[PDB]
């Protein structure tokens, strides 16, 4: 019922559909929408979504605080600088 | 530098790989570092550095200046007297050459050192060789020539032929036959 071509279009630029297309595939992945359709090829009952979300929320914090404590400790890789003892 | 086992004899001390390292890695800096001569000397205490001799040119009774020269091949000696000059004459055990090594092979092999130093035909040869087989006495005779001609070609020349091999004496010797293995190396059939 809405307006047609407004949603989900990219104008191909100089022809470069190849561009215009992984732009557009790069959009869909940003907002999820491809996750939600391959998700709900099938249906998750809600137990299994339930345990998918807490580990993927768990996932996502462990790996941001690793990243935050490995660039953190990053800075200590410089050259020894009391090099012979 | 000196290897981790001098350093450990050096400091009268048990070392460990990664000791070595890092006294190398201080004295390699510490080159680095514009070491003049009061510091330069201090690393030579760890430093470890790593020519054909000449031999007179002596007379016979008619004034005729020559070089005598020796060498071994697998079993074979030979002493070989090269005169400052010469037709190309190379008498070996009082026989010409082409005679007496009736391989082309021996020949080249006799021809190789004076073809190296372009000095063919200006040298007369007198080569005693005893032992060995053919390609034995061949290789002998051709050590010592070369190095009987040293005396007579210039050092850079010395040189040129010893970076060839002309003058490095050969270590390939035959492998003594070992108990138990038809050779030195032939194991006897593998039975089943």
């Amino acid at each position: 019922k809405h307006l047609k071509f407004i949603a989900r279009t990219v104008m191909v630029q100089e022809g470069n559909v190849e561009s215009a297309y992984r732009t557009l595939n790069r959009i869909l992945t940003m907002d999820g929408l491809i996750e939600d359709i391959k998700h709900r090829r099938y249906y998750e009952k809600p137990c299994r979504r339930r345990q998918r979300e807490s580990y993927e929320r768990c996932r996502r914090i462990y790996n941001m605080e690793m990243a935050r404590k490995i660039n953190f400790l990053m800075r200590k890789n410089r050259a020894d600088p009391w090099q012979g003892c | 530098w000196l290897i981790k086992e001098e350093l450990e004899e050096m400091l009268v001390e048990k070392l460990s790989d990664l000791d070595y390292m890092q006294f190398i890695r201080l004295l390699e800096k510490l080159l680095t570092s514009q070491c003049g001569a009061a510091e330069e000397e201090f690393v030579q205490r760890f430093r470890r550095s790593v020519k054909q001799l000449i031999e007179p040119v002596q007379y016979d009774e008619q004034g005729m200046a020559f070089s005598k020269s020796e060498g071994k091949r697998k079993t074979a000696k030979a002493e070989a007297i090269v005169y400052k000059h010469g037709s190309g004459r190379i008498k070996v055990n009082g026989i010409d050459y082409q005679l007496y090594f009736p391989i082309t092979q021996d020949r080249e092999q006799l021809m190789f050192p004076f073809h190296f130093v372009d000095r063919l035909g200006k040298h007369d040869v007198t080569c005693t060789v005893s032992g060995g087989g053919r390609s034995a006495q061949a290789g002998a005779i051709r050590l010592a020539m070369a190095k009987a001609l040293c005396s007579f070609v210039t050092e850079d020349e010395v040189e040129w032929m010893r970076q060839a091999g002309l003058l490095t004496t050969d270590p390939r010797v035959r492998e003594r036959k070992k108990p138990g293995q038809e050779g030195a190396r032939r194991k006897f059939t593998w039975k089943k």
